[PDB]
RNA sequence: UCUGGGCCGCACGCGCGCUACACUGACGGAGCCAGCGAGUCUAACCUUGGCCGAGAGGUCUUGGUAAUCUUGUGAAACUCCGUCGUGCUGGGGAUAGAGCAUUGUAAUUAUUGCUCUUCAACGAGGAAUUCCUAGUAAGCGCAAGUCAUCAGCUUGCGUUG
C-alpha cells in the first residue's frame, strides 16, 4: 500500500498551498508522526520551501 | 436553624399559649402582654408568664420591648413547632429527622408515623432572619398551591408519590426507595425506561404542565425487587414548572428533550432511534 | 529523518503470550495493553533488545517477539535487576519475578486468601466490605 | 400484657417498637470474643 | 503553657515563650511588640 | 514456607538469622531495641509450651501488647490477644510470619447501614 | 498510675479546597529568574563539599551562632528543540499489592519518601452560588508557623500577568 500514498503526498504537496502537521492530517490520509517523517523528507527534497520552524507549528509553502 | 428535640419540652398549656400567639400574631402586626392573657382564655397570668418563658428560652419566642411597648415575636421554629402540634392533632407525625439533601427554600428531614413506615418531610423557610410575615406567608401559600399541584399529579396516574397533608408550610411526603444516576451505574433494559421518560413529557405536556429544571438529578429511580428489578421514576421539578400557555415554552421543551439525550448518551450510551417529540404535537395534545 | 514505506506485511490486530495487542501504535504502549506490564517496564525491555521504538509496532518481526517473550520470564539474568519487579522477595520461595496477565489476578486473589487463612483484619475488612457492598 | 415488650410502656407518649431481627449463627475457632463473631457471619439482604 | 493565667488553648510556642495569644495582646507593650503597622 | 525454607529448620535458629531473612520493617524494627518485658512474656510463653499435653493445645498465654513482630518460638502456641476490652483465644499457624499481634485483634463492630427499620424507629419524639 | 484502643470507623447530606476532563496541552532533553525568611550550648539546627546507592537516602568532613555559610535559596509556571494526534490516548491518577529506605520507644486502622505494577470514575458541569476594577484577578512555585514525619491548613514573599 506503499506506493500509491507516496503518489498521494506527491500529489498532494504540489496542489495546496501552507503545510503543517495539522494541515496534512486534515487531508484525511496520514498520521501526525508519518506527516513529521514526511514533512523532513520533504525537506530534504525541496518541493517546499521554509518559512518559520518551532516544536509545535511550523508553517511551509508550495513550490 | 431548625432543632426539633426542643418542643417536647412544652406542655398542653405552653403550646396553647402558643397557638394564642399564632392567633393574636394574624390580626395586628405585634401581640403584646395582655392579647396573649386575654385570646387564650386561660385562668392565671403566672401560667402565660411561665408559657412565654418556656418559649423565650427556647428561642421561639423573642421579647422586644421598643419604648413602652412590650410585644412578642414569632421566630421559624416556633411556626414550625406549632404546625407540628397541628399535624399531631392530625394523628400522622411520629418521630422526625435525618438531613438528606438541603434545598435553597425546602429542606429534606426523614421522618416517621405511629405505624413506623418510612416517610419524609419538606419545611419551607424562606428568607435565611429579619422575620416579617411576607416570607413566611408565602412560604405557607407556596406549600400549599405546591401541595394542590402534588395532589393533581398523583391523582392523574403519574409516577408522581402520594401526599398526605400541608400543614402550614410543612409538608410531609412518603419516602421512596429510589436512587439517582449519580449512583446508579447500569442497567438492563435501558430502551423501556427511555420509552417511559419519553412518554412522562408526552403526558404532561398533554396535562398541560411543563417540568424545566429535567436534569440527571431530578429522576428518583426506586427498586422494588431485587431478583426482578421492578423500577419506578420518580420527578421533583415542583416548582420550576410553567403553563403551556407560557410565551417562551418552546427552548424549554427542546432542552429537556437534549439533556435526556446528551444524558443517555453519556453514561449509558444508548441513542434515540426514533424521533424526538417537538412542541407542536403536544401543543395539540392538550 | 526518511521515510520508509512497505508494501503491506504489517497486521492490525497480533496477539503475544496468549494476550491480544494491535499493531498500529509503538511497541510499547501496544505493550501496555497487556495487564502486569506499564510503560517504563516495556521500554526497559525493549531498550534491552536494541528494539528502535521511534518505529511502530506492525513492522515488528517474530524474531523480536520471540526475544521479547525470552526476556519475559527470566529477566535477572539481562540486567534487570530486582526493583523493577513485581514478585520481589516473595514469602513462599524467597526469589523475585515479574508476573504476568493471567498471574496477576492468580497473586491477587492467593494475597486475599493468605490473608483469610491467616485471619489477619486487612483480610476480614476486605472480604466483610465485598460480601457487603456487593450485596 | 407486659412480657412481650421491648420499650417500656410510654408508646402513646414516646418511641416508636424497635423490632431486633438477631440472626445468631455460630463460627468456631477455639476461643472468640463477640467481636471477632460479629465480624465473621454478617449477612445483607 | 501561659504562665499567666493556666491556658491549655491557644499557645503559640515560637521562641520558647509559650504565652497564650489572649495573654500576649496585651503584655506586647511590656514586652516591646508595639503597633506600628 | 518463610523463603523457599522448609518449617521444620526454621524451627530451630536465633532471633538475628530471622533478622536476616526479614523484611525492612522487621529489620528496622529490631534495629533499634526492646524493652525487658518480652523477655518475662516468652519466658512464660515458653514455660506455658512445655506443660503441653502430646498431641494437643498448649495452655493459653494472655497477650495484651498489639506491636509486636511475630518471632516462630511460639509456634504451636495459643495466645489470647487484648483489644481493649475482651479477648480473642488465637493460634499461631506458621504461615503468618511478618505481621503485627494487633491485626488479629479488631477494634470495633462494623457500621451497619443496609437496616432500614432499626433507623426509623429510633428517632426522636416530636410531641 | 499501668497497658490496650480511638477521636481518621462509613448508605449519606452540607461546606472549604486539591487534581483533572486535555494538543495555548502530556513526555524527553537543554536555557534559567527571584524575594519574604529562618537556622544549633552546655546541644546536634540550617547544611557546603567529597564517596556509595536507580532513587529514597545513607556515609565522611567542613562553614554559619549569621547581609559573612546554607543562599545568588540557579524555585516553579515559563523558553527552545524533539516525542505524541485526537483515539476514556502516551489525558487523568483514584484504588491496590510487592519490595527498599528514613523519623519515631512503638508505623497494623497502611506516618512519610523511592522503584515496578494496578491505570477507577471523569468529554467544560443543572437549579443556584462565591470573589474581584491595576502589578489588581488568575496560573505558578518558594519562605515562616503548626514541626518528631508529611499539607491538600494558615500567613507572607516572589515570577508571569
Ligand atoms: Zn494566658
Amino acid at each position: 500500500l506503499d506506493q500509491e500514498k507516496y503518489d498521494r503526498i506527491l500529489k498532494e504537496v504540489p496542489t495546496y498551498r501552507y503545510v503543517s502537521v495539522s494541515v496534512l492530517v486534515d487531508r484525511l490520509k496520514i498520521g501526525g508522526s508519518l506527516a513529521r517523517i514526511a514533512l523532513r523528507h520533504l525537506e530534504k527534497e525541496g518541493i517546499i520551501k521554509p518559512i518559520s520552524k518551532h516544536s509545535k507549528q511550523a508553517i511551509y509553502t508550495r513550490a | 436553624k431548625l432543632d426539633t428535640s426542643h418542643m417536647r419540652y412544652l406542655t398542653t398549656d405552653d403550646f396553647r399559649v402558643l397557638q394564642a400567639v399564632e392567633q393574636g400574631s394574624r390580626s395586628h402586626e405585634v401581640v403584646p402582654t395582655p392579647l396573649i392573657h386575654q385570646i387564650s382564655g386561660m385562668r392565671s397570668q403566672s401560667g402565660t408568664n411561665r408559657a412565654i418563658s418556656d418559649l423565650a428560652k427556647l428561642s421561639l419566642i423573642s421579647k422586644m420591648r421598643n419604648v413602652k411597648y412590650d410585644g412578642y415575636r414569632l421566630t421559624y421554629n416556633g411556626i414550625d413547632y406549632l404546625a407540628l402540634k397541628t399535624m399531631l392533632n392530625r394523628d400522622t407525625v411520629y418521630s422526625v429527622g435525618n438531613t438528606i439533601g438541603v434545598g435553597k427554600e425546602s429542606d429534606i428531614y426523614k421522618v416517621s408515623d405511629k405505624n413506623g413506615n418510612p416517610r419524609v418531610m419538606k419545611i419551607h423557610r424562606l428568607g435565611r432572619s429579619n422575620q416579617g410575615a411576607n416570607w413566611m406567608h408565602l412560604s405557607r401559600l407556596a406549600a400549599n398551591k405546591e401541595y394542590q399541584f402534588m395532589s393533581m399529579l398523583y391523582s392523574k396516574g403519574f409516577k408522581v408519590p402520594e401526599p398526605f397533608d400541608n400543614s402550614r408550610h410543612i409538608v410531609v411526603m412518603e419516602l421512596i426507595e429510589g436512587y439517582p444516576m449519580r449512583r446508579l451505574r447500569k442497567h438492563k433494559n435501558i430502551p423501556k425506561l427511555y420509552s417511559d421518560l419519553m412518554c412522562f413529557i408526552v403526558d404532561l405536556a398533554n396535562s398541560g404542565l411543563i417540568h424545566c429544571d429535567f436534569n440527571e438529578f431530578n429522576i428518583m429511580i426506586k427498586d422494588k425487587l431485587e431478583d426482578e428489578n421492578d423500577c419506578g421514576f420518580v420527578v421533583i421539578d415542583f416548582p420550576q414548572c410553567i403553563s403551556i400557555q407560557h410565551q417562551d415554552a418552546d427552548y424549554y421543551f427542546q432542552r429537556d428533550v437534549d439533556c435526556i439525550r446528551r444524558f443517555f448518551k453519556k453514561k449509558l450510551k444508548y441513542e434515540p432511534k426514533p424521533d424526538s417529540s417537538m412542541l407542536d404535537t403536544e401543543g395539540f395534545g392538550d | 529523518s526518511l521515510v520508509v514505506q512497505e508494501q503491506g506485511s504489517f497486521q492490525h490486530i497480533l496477539r503475544l503470550l496468549n494476550t491480544n495487542v494491535d499493531g498500529n501504535i509503538k511497541i510499547v504502549y501496544a505493550l501496555t495493553t497487556i495487564k502486569g506490564v506499564g510503560r517504563r517496564y516495556s521500554n526497559l525491555v525493549c531498550k534491552k533488545a536494541d528494539v528502535d521504538l521511534h518505529k511502530r509496532a506492525g513492522e515488528l518481526t517474530q524474531e523480536e517477539l520471540e526475544r521479547i517473550v525470552q526476556i519475559m520470564q527470566n529477566p535477572t539474568h539481562y540486567k534487570i535487576p530486582a526493583w523493577f519487579l513485581n514478585r520481589q522477595n516473595d514469602i513462599t520461595d524467597g526469589k523475585d519475578y515479574h508476573t504476568l496477565a493471567n498471574n496477576v489476578e492468580s497473586k491477587l486473589r492467593d494475597d486475599l486468601e493468605r490473608l483469610k487463612k491467616i485471619r489477619a483484619h486487612r483480610g476480614i475488612r476486605h472480604f466483610w466490605g465485598l460480601r457487603v457492598r456487593g450485596q | 400484657e407486659y412480657d412481650g415488650l421491648t420499650t417500656a410502656r410510654y408508646d402513646d407518649h414516646g418511641f416508636l417498637p424497635g423490632r431486633e431481627q438477631t440472626s445468631k449463627k455460630a463460627a468456631v475457632p477455639k476461643g472468640t470474643s463477640d467481636y471477632q463473631a460479629k465480624w465473621y457471619l454478617d449477612d445483607v439482604i | 503553657q501561659c504562665r499567666v493565667c493556666s491556658s491549655h488553648t491557644g499557645l503559640i510556642r515560637k521562641y520558647g515563650l509559650n504565652i497564650c495569644r489572649q495573654c500576649f495582646r496585651e503584655k506586647a507593650n511590656d514586652i516591646g511588640f508595639n503597633k506600628f503597622r | 514456607s518463610y523463603r523457599g525454607v522448609d518449617l521444620e529448620k526454621l524451627l530451630e535458629m536465633s532471633t538475628e538469622d530471622f533478622v536476616k531473612l526479614a523484611p525492612a520493617r522487621v529489620r528496622r524494627r529490631f534495629a533499634r531495641g526492646m524493652t525487658s518485658k518480652p523477655a518475662g512474656f516468652m519466658k512464660k510463653l515458653r514455660a506455658a509450651k512445655l506443660a503441653a499435653p502430646e498431641n494437643e493445645k498448649p495452655a493459653p498465654v494472655r497477650t495484651h501488647m498489639r506491636n509486636m513482630i511475630i518471632v516462630p518460638e511460639m509456634i504451636g502456641s495459643v495466645v489470647g490477644i487484648y483489644n481493649g476490652k475482651a479477648f480473642n483465644q488465637v493460634e499461631i499457624r506458621p504461615e503468618m510470619l511478618g505481621h503485627y499481634l494487633g491485626e488479629f485483634s479488631i477494634t470495633y463492630t462494623p457500621v451497619r447501614h443496609g437496616r432500614a427499620g432499626a433507623t426509623t424507629s429510633r428517632f426522636i419524639p416530636l410531641k
